[PDB]
């Protein structure tokens, strides 16, 4: 599992928005369809939304910057 | 006693209550004032509409679930459609505005 | 003290004062007063201290 | 969707657009085909189809023809649940006057048409005629005229005279009114009508119909003459078993309702006498009232019982309306409850939840993952592999469960670690497992406990689980930043065995090479848990930038607390474990990992700590037995001579010399000593052992006694209740409060007699009685103080103020009871903290104070920050996050979108349940030092008091105060200030009675006006026969000398007339009533002599919620109103006269101070603005006018953790100004200024504060205004919202004064979005409704 | 109710606040085993169908 | 059999409990020692003694 | 006068009892139903009936003067009846 989620209120900076966040790149992963950008260990997308996020690899620029890009495309 | 979905009531459509009738848990106001205590806005707005008397919020939601979709179209509770009625029937004029 | 704080001096004016406090409004009159107070009280029917 | 919600009146042609048909028959169904009939009120062509897709006659019964009215009956084939939705309407044959409108107690109608309420009932009820616009023939409009004076008016009057009766009366009154006209007049009169009452009265009905103008209304509406009716299926008739029908109340009152308006209809058209139409218009007003609101005028309306009808008013109202119960306390679904175990094998963020359970909460989940598999091809399929629980299933359900937190909640949820989420483990049975460390969070046991289990749905809700309510997010308290998931009883019993020495026992006097050699040497049997030996610890300390240095050395220590040093992190030190261990301490170490190493380490600590504790614990093997509890062997000597001596007292007593009430006290405090004498003998004889040895010698240690083991490490259990266990049980009470002088000399282990049985079973029913009490008034308050808070939120980063509290400690006369520390932890600074040199900034600014600056704060032995403060806040609407501080759950500076309003409620409410309505003498050594102190050298050349508000402190060495004692006036203090001193030096002594009258300078005295016979009497003492003149007041002295005033103006020996010294002013000091003048008349005296003598809170609950409710002390203490010189004039006027004529100023203030108080001012004297005149409880309203807004908080916290610190409570002062910024939160206006705002007015001081602060940007000036101070209770009544507001007060006064004002609702409060049913927008969905505002701006 | 043998001891935290350890023997044994009877209803009514 | 909490007899002071353990030990011993006089087939004449 | 005698203790205890009420109250003959008219009236301010001797104040002022405004008539009515069937009798 993952007991906490110190490190990646660390990153973001605010619990609820960290919350959000989270919860638009699980969604973007589990029904949109696509592929984490860090190895699945039989997590479940919320966890590894959170373990992406840890990691400095999602907020809410790049996940923004990213939809722009494919908007474009 | 667990339940996860049920018979409801006929004027207030809210999940039935006891085990005979297989109801469910009551969620009162010490409740939801702890979590507002919280931040969990997501949490009380499930358990208010989708879980509790949003008629075609609680449908789609199971649909939602046996699709492996796990979003939810809230809507407004039936107990604040029976509530507006209810002021009308008297001689007060209760209106929702447009956005 | 009670004596001379007493609005009443003859026992009919006691009786419609008490028909009155019970049921007031309503037209008194002697026999019906000492009735009502006869029966109140002192009648076997209405009134039973075991 | 809808943004606000908008109220207003309803006018006859909106109910008619709202109504698919009219209803004009009672019928309600058939009685053979229970099919509904044509007209009635369950009727098909009006109200919808009974069945999805049909007509009634059954022509149309396939969807295919979605859309049409059949012609055999008008039934249009549309869904059934259409019949939920849609309304109907009766045409009145009468109008009809809305009971809401005419019987609420302004009675908007009689305000509307300035009438008396009598006056209207009477027209109404048919009892005498009125004038509507009688025109110019003598009327009087709205003039009330009886039957026969009608009649005989009528006569010599061919007009139409223009009178009625009834409800179309006062229909005519409102509609010919006009509004603007009369708003005209209102004007016109307020110009010339400064009078009080008339203006104040013009105004207010200005107010009035200007306010009914702007709505939109028009009053006519008032009166009924449609009324709508509600759709069928929230009023059913559904069928039972057995043929029986249930029915609501409100088809009878509809019923009544068309029965009269048809009989009135077919009577009107009879032409019947009008004595028959009056009584029927009479019934249908009757009758549409009962239907609004039944029993609100008349007694009642009763059914087939004797029970009342229930009225759609009584659908909204009252504690089961809508407007209550359903909307935030509804049943839910995927949920249920069961029974609680251990579970001690469980991890902190891990529960067990039975399988049979869980299959049944996720049953969507597991239809939805095996269909996605390929082991069920259908959904149905997936039903039965379930239903016949397949191997398949398990394993799938093994995979649902992975990852998925499920929130646990236990009955009184009393604050928000009530509720909080775990990953579920699936086990076999029937009953929870709960980790333990978590049980104190739920105050939680396990002998029959419940615990409900709810399963969240979406991937915000799961989210929000794992990352805000996870149990290993929570380890802090919120109400204080203490931690919260410390050991408890086995784990404190089994850590305290561990680390525990003894004096000689197995492999003493070792050297091991670590921990690892202890522990293999324990385990061996070669050596004993308690073996004082020396070992090789190795400890790693950060004593750098985060370096985590190591450091090896050779410790002495036992072989238990070198194993437990095993489990220890890194970064803590040796010492902790190198002690006994008790409680407390286990909470201490775990404060410091918390502090030092993070969140983690804490949380793996914590488990270790507790697997840890129970396996030692169960190898201890304690056990309880009956020698454990060992009687002291002097008990029953201590007894004998006990009562012996009231057996002395007693017959001493009954030769009448000593009284019995005294008497009473003797034996109660003989009994009091003889118990503490037991106690004490058992606890020396328990605490204690003698063990034999190293060499051979006697050693005493401290004992391993079972019972005192339990008691000393906190496990479980205190010494009061080992004293009933060993020693006595003690005194008793009594029912009357009352103690009962002999006690219970026997205990537990021993046995009670019938009748210490008796006596004992008053306090346990008493005790069992209370308890329900306490509860119920916890949540009294706790409901009270979030209808106040609820909506204060945290909205903003930095408001840039500059002011704040000033946080010294709390001194209490003697020792200090609250450091600075527990203070200052957390806040933010207001200004620069100088070094105690003032050489340079300390702390700069805008630094949160945590753990390390607090360290240098006391290094630097500071002990007053300026710290900011919730209640001093700049910003608008909301609360910045550096005024708050920190979080205290959490540990960091707090979040935008958090509901401070509701956790601070939270915090001072759920430790109410544990609260129970219950000369000078230096202790310590230091530099006395003074403050407001005015005096003159005495005779001795001691220190004479000269101030009202004198003040010693013993100043310590460093500097910092360690007393603080009030220094009465009239008194002499021996030593001074810079003056050291030591123990019992007592600095001062001061007369325990008689306010002392000093003068200043050394001089004759002249009894000026002090006439003997006159204004004084001679009673020069009786026996020595000293003079005694004794001053009379008024009544007292003679009427001549009564307006004479007594004075004794002091007089040089030249014969001149002496002025006070240092001023110009003679020195008189004139003597009020009673004054002891021992001294001779014209006698001359030394300086400040004593010219003359004068003669001489509740607690608990009760106490909290009336400090917040602002309630005004009975004996209130009255201040200084001004700075000035005090005097006096018209006396015995009833009240006495005061007066302070300010230096400058002008206005003196006179005051009428009650005769049979006691005032403190010398005639003549000055004073300050907030000084003592009288003396006794302080009002808090006073203190809020005299003294600054920071004057009442700092009262208000201090006044209320009183309370709580007595009690052992311990909970942040955040909390409490919280609410105290929401108890003075309007403002009266003083100066209108250049605003737009008149005087006398009461407005919101955040909407004061900015439209001033605009116009001081324009070229204007500002308004000013004085705050005001209101209860939990007024505070809360005033909510800009009808919706939040009709859920907490009365519905119906809240719904008619919105209907009337057309007020309209915008949904942005906490307890409107709960209701309506959208994201509430304090926390996750405080940036939803952020973009909303933006768009809506937009 | 049953005669059972009690030892007064912690033993590893599964009696911790209230909560009660026991023997398997004690289950072999039907000691606690207790029998409940009861009674379901079915009734057949004339609908008007 | 059944393995109870020490911990919750101090706090509630109900120890009529350990007083029962004690005298349920006792009268246990005395059956368990007529069980083995009865076991080792003895006559009445020491059974009655005992 | 009497009403206001009666409204004297109600504040000053802030609560009254049903005995010491029916006494002070007016003589003015009541039809029960006028009796309970005049109980809620006073109820507008606020009060505790408690057939013994014994909870918060949240009464607007504006009902209190208008409660107030309306006791006072109570004291000058003579026959007010709101009951349709004496009305009728009558
Ligand atoms: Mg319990
Ligand atoms: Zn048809
Ligand atoms: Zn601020």
């Amino acid at each position: 599992a993952r007991v906490t989620v110190q490190d990646a209120v660390e990153k973001i900076g605010n619990r609820f928005d960290l919350v959000l966040v989270a919860a638009r790149r699980a969604r973007q992963m589990q029904v949109g369809g696509k592929d984490p950008l860090v190895p699945e260990e039989n997590d479940k997308t919320t966890v590894i939304a959170l373990r992406e996020i840890e990691e400095g690899l999602i907020n809410n620029q790049i996940l923004d910057v990213r939809e722009r890009q494919e908007q474009q495309e | 006693h667990a339940r996860s979905t049920g018979s409801y009531s006929l004027v207030t459509q809210q999940p039935l209550g006891g085990k005979a009738q297989f109801g469910g848990q009551r969620f009162g106001e010490m409740e939801v004032w702890a979590l507002e205590a919280y931040g969990a806005a997501y949490t009380l707005q499930e358990m208010l509409t989708v879980k509790s008397d949003d008629v075609n919020g609680r449908t789609k939601m199971y649909k939602n679930i046996v699709d492996g979709n796990h979003q939810m179209e809230p809507g407004m509770p039936e107990s604040f459609n029976v509530l507006l009625k209810e002021i009308r029937s008297l001689g007060i004029n209760i209106e929702l505005e447009d956005e | 003290e009670t004596l001379r704080v007493d609005p009443t001096n003859d026992r009919l004016s006691a009786l419609v004062e008490i028909y009155r406090m019970m049921r007031p409004g309503e037209p008194p009159t002697r026999e019906a007063a000492e009735s009502l107070f006869e029966n109140l009280f002192f009648s076997e029917d209405r009134y039973d201290l075991s | 969707e809808f943004d606000a919600i908008k109220i207003a009146l309803a006018s006859p042609d909106m109910i008619r657009s709202w109504s698919f048909g009219e209803v004009k028959k009672p019928e309600t169904i058939n009685y053979r085909t229970f099919k509904p009939e044509r007209d009635g009120l369950f009727c098909a062509r009006i109200f919808g189809p009974v069945k999805d897709y049909e007509c009634l006659c059954g022509k149309y019964k396939r969807l295919k023809h979605r859309g049409v009215i059949c012609e055999k009956c008008g039934v249009e084939v549309t869904q059934t649940k259409v019949r939920r939705e849609r309304m109907g309407h009766i045409e009145l044959a009468s109008p009809t006057a809305h009971i809401w409108f005419l019987k609420s107690l302004p009675s908007r109608i009689g305000l509307l048409l300035d009438m008396p309420l009598r006056d209207i009932e009477r027209v109404l009820y048919f009892e005498s005629y009125v004038v509507i616009e009688g025109g110019m023939t003598n009327l009087e409009r709205q003039q009330i005229l009886t039957e026969e004076q009608y009649l005989d008016a009528l006569e010599e009057f061919g007009d139409e005279f223009d009178a009625k009766m009834g409800a179309e009366a006062i229909q005519a009154l409102l509609k010919s009114m006009d509004l603007e006209q009369e708003c005209e007049q209102l004007r016109e009169e307020l110009n010339e009508t400064n009078s009080e009452t008339k203006r104040k009265k013009l105004t207010k009905r200005i107010k009035l119909l200007e306010a009914f103008v702007q709505s939109g209304n028009k009053p006519e509406w008032m009166i009924l003459t449609v009324l709508p009716v509600l759709p069928p299926d929230l009023r059913p008739l559904v069928p039972l078993d057995g043929g029986r029908f249930a029915t609501s109340d409100l088809n009878d009152l509809y019923r009544r309702v068309i029965n009269r308006n048809n009989r009135l209809k077919r009577l009107l058209d009879l032409a019947a006498p009008d004595i028959i139409v009056r009584n029927e218009k009479r019934m249908l007003q009757e009758a549409v009232d009962a239907l609004l609101d039944n029993g609100r005028r008349g007694r009642a309306i009763t059914g087939s019982n004797k029970r009342p009808l229930k009225s759609l008013a009584d659908m909204i109202k009252g504690k089961q309306g809508r407007f209550r119960q359903n909307l935030l306390g509804k049943r839910v679904d995927y949920s249920g409850r069961s029974v609680i175990t251990v579970g001690p094998y469980l991890r902190l963020h891990q529960c067990g939840l039975p399988k049979k359970m869980a299959l049944e909460l996720f049953k969507p989940f597991i239809y939805g993952k095996l269909e996605l598999r390929g082991l069920a091809t259908t959904i149905k399929a997936a039903k039965k592999m379930v239903e016949r629980e397949e191997a398949v299933v398990w394993d799938i359900l093994d995979e649902v469960i992975r990852e998925h937190p499920v929130l646990l909640n236990r009955a009184p949820t009393l604050h928000r670690l009530g509720i909080q989420a775990f990953e579920p483990v699936l086990i076999e049975g029937k009953a929870i497992q709960l980790h333990p460390l978590v049980c104190a969070a739920y105050n939680a046991d396990f002998d029959g406990d419940q615990m409900a289990v709810h399963v969240p749905l979406t991937l915000e809700a799961q989210l929000e689980a794992r990352a805000l309510m996870m149990s290993t997010n929570n380890i802090l308290s919120p109400a204080n930043g203490e931690p919260i998931i410390v050991p408890s009883q086995d784990v404190v019993l089994g850590l305290y065995y561990m680390t525990r020495d003894c004096v000689n026992a197995k492999g003493e006097g070792m050297v091991l090479t670590g921990p690892k050699e202890a522990e293999r040497l324990y385990r061996s049997g070669l050596a004993s848990l308690h073996a004082r030996v020396k070992v090789r610890i190795t400890e790693y300390e950060k004593d750098a930038n985060g370096e985590l240095v190591a450091k090896t050395s050779l410790k002495d220590t036992t072989v238990g607390r070198a194993i437990l040093w095993m489990i220890v992190p890194k970064g803590l030190p040796y010492s902790i474990v190198n002690q006994a261990l008790g409680k407390k301490a286990i909470s201490k170490m775990l404060n410091t990992c918390y502090r030092i190493l993070g969140l983690k380490p804490t949380v793996i600590f914590a488990d270790q700590i507790m697997y840890t504790g129970f396996a030692y614990a169960a190898r201890s093997g304690a056990s309880v037995g009956i020698d454990d509890m060992v009687i002291p062997e002097k008990k029953h000597e201590i007894i004998s001579e006990a009562e012996a001596e009231v057996a002395e007292i007693q017959e001493q007593f009954q030769s009448g010399l000593v009284t019995a009430g005294e008497r009473y006290n003797k034996v109660i405090d003989i009994w009091a000593a003889a118990n503490d004498r037991v106690s004490k003998a058992m606890m020396d004889n328990l605490q204690t052992e003698t063990v034999i040895n190293r060499d051979g010698q006697e050693e005493k240690q401290v004992s391993f006694n079972s019972i005192y083991m339990m008691a000393d490490s906190g496990a479980r259990g205190s010494a009061a209740q080992i004293r009933q266990l060993a020693g006595m049980r003690g005194l008793m009470a009594k029912p009357d409060g009352s103690i009962i002088e002999t006690p219970i000399t026997a205990n537990f282990r021993e046995g009670l007699n019938v009748l210490q049985y008796f006596i004992s079973t008053h306090g346990a029913r008493k005790g069992l009685a209370d308890t329900a009490l306490k509860t119920a008034n916890s949540g009294y308050l706790t409901r009270r103080l979030v209808d106040v808070a609820q909506d204060l939120v945290v909205t903003e980063d930095d408001c840039g103020t500059h002011e704040g509290i000033m946080m010294t400690p709390v001194i209490e006369g003697g020792d200090v009871k609250e450091p600075l520390r527990d203070r200052v932890l957390g806040r933010v600074t207001a200004e620069d903290v100088l070094k105690p040199g003032t050489a340079d900034i300390l702390v700069p600014r805008n630094t949160l104070l945590h753990e390390q600056w607090c360290d240098l704060l006391e290094e630097n032995s500071v002990d007053a920050v300026k710290v900011r403060s919730v209640v001093s806040c700049d910003t608008d609407f909301g609360v910045c996050a550096h005024c708050y501080g920190r979080d205290l759950a959490r540990g960091h500076i707090i979040n935008k979108g958090e509901a401070i309003g509701v956790i601070a409620a939270q915090s001072i409410g759920e430790p109410g349940t544990q609260l129970t309505m219950r000369s000078i003498q230096v202790k310590n050594k230091g530099s006395i030092k003074l403050s407001n102190v005015k005096s003159v050298v005495n005779s001795s050349g001691k220190l004479v008091i000269t101030s009202r508000n004198t003040e010693l402190k013993l100043i310590d060495e460093f500097g910092r105060t360690k007393e603080s004692y009030k220094v009465p006036y009239g008194a002499v203090l021996a030593k001074g200030d810079g003056e050291q001193v030591a123990g019992g030096e007592t600095v001062a002594n001061w007369d325990p009675h008689t306010m002392p009258v000093i003068t200043e300078v050394s001089g004759f005295v002249r009894f000026t006006d002090m006439i003997d016979g006159q204004t004084i009497t001679r009673q020069t003492d009786e026996l020595t026969g000293l003079s005694s003149l004794v001053v009379l007041d008024s009544a007292e002295r003679t009427a001549g000398g009564k307006d004479l005033r007594p004075a004794l103006k002091i007089v040089d020996a030249q014969g001149n007339d002496v002025l006070i010294p240092g001023t110009d002013m003679p020195a008189q000091y004139f003597l009020p009533g009673k004054a002891i003048v021992q001294l001779e008349d014209g006698v001359q005296i030394s300086s400040g002599d004593t010219l003359a003598r004068i003669p001489q809170i509740t607690g608990g609950l009760p106490r909290v919620a009336d400090l917040f409710e602002a309630r005004r002390p009975k004996e209130p203490a009255i201040l200084a109103e001004i700075s000035g010189i005090v005097s006096f004039g018209k006396e015995t006027k009833g009240k006495r006269r005061l007066v302070i004529t300010p230096v400058d100023g002008s206005d003196p203030y006179e005051e009428m101070i009650p005769k049979w108080r006691q005032l403190n001012v010398f005639e003549g004297e000055r004073v300050e603005r907030g000084d003592v005149i009288s003396d006794g409880p302080e009002a808090p309203h006073d203190i809020l006018r005299l003294r600054g807004v920071h004057a009442v908080t700092r009262y208000i916290v201090n006044e209320v953790q009183d309370v709580y610190r007595l009690q052992g409570v311990k909970i942040n002062d955040k909390h409490i100004e919280v609410i105290v910024r929401q108890m003075l939160r309007k403002a009266t206006i003083v100066n209108a200024g250049s605003s737009d705002f008149l005087e006398g007015e009461q407005v919101e001081y955040s909407r004061v504060k900015i439209a001033n602060r605009e116009l001081e940007a324009n070229g204007k000036v500002g308004a000013t205004y004085s705050r005001d101070l209101l209860g939990i209770t007024k505070a809360s009544l005033a909510t800009e919202s009808f919706i939040s507001a009709a859920s907490f007060q009365e519905t119906t006064r809240v719904l008619t004064e919105a209907a009337v004002a057309g007020k309209r609702d915008e949904l942005r409060g906490l307890k409107e979005n709960v209701i309506v049913g959208r994201l509430i927008p304090a926390g996750t969905g405080y940036a939803y409704h952020q973009d909303r505002m933006r768009r809506r701006a937009a | 109710g049953q005669n059972m043998r009690v030892a007064f001891m912690p033993w590893n935290g599964y009696n911790f606040e209230d909560s009660i350890l026991v023997s398997e023997r004690v289950v072999q044994e039907d000691r606690f085993t207790t029998i409940h009877i009861q009674e379901l209803a079915c009734v057949s009514r004339d609908t008007k169908l | 059999d059944i393995v109870l909490n020490p911990l919750g007899v101090p706090s509630r002071m109900n120890i009529g409990q350990i007083l029962e353990t004690h005298l349920g030990m006792a009268a246990k011993g005395i059956g368990d020692k007529i069980n083995a006089m009865l076991k080792q087939q003895q006559e009445v004449a020491k059974l009655r003694e005992f | 006068s009497q009403l206001k005698l009666l409204v004297t203790r109600g504040k000053e205890q802030g609560y009254l009892t049903y005995a010491e009420v029916n006494d002070h109250l007016p003589e003015d003959i009541v039809d029960s139903d006028q009796i309970e008219d005049i109980i809620q009236m006073i109820n507008d301010m606020g009060i505790q009936v408690m057939e013994e001797a014994p909870a918060e104040n949240t009464a607007d002022e504006d009902a209190a003067e208008a409660a107030a405004q309306v006791l006072s008539s109570v004291e000058s009515e003579i026959g007010r009846t709101t009951d349709p069937v004496r009305m009728y009798m009558r």
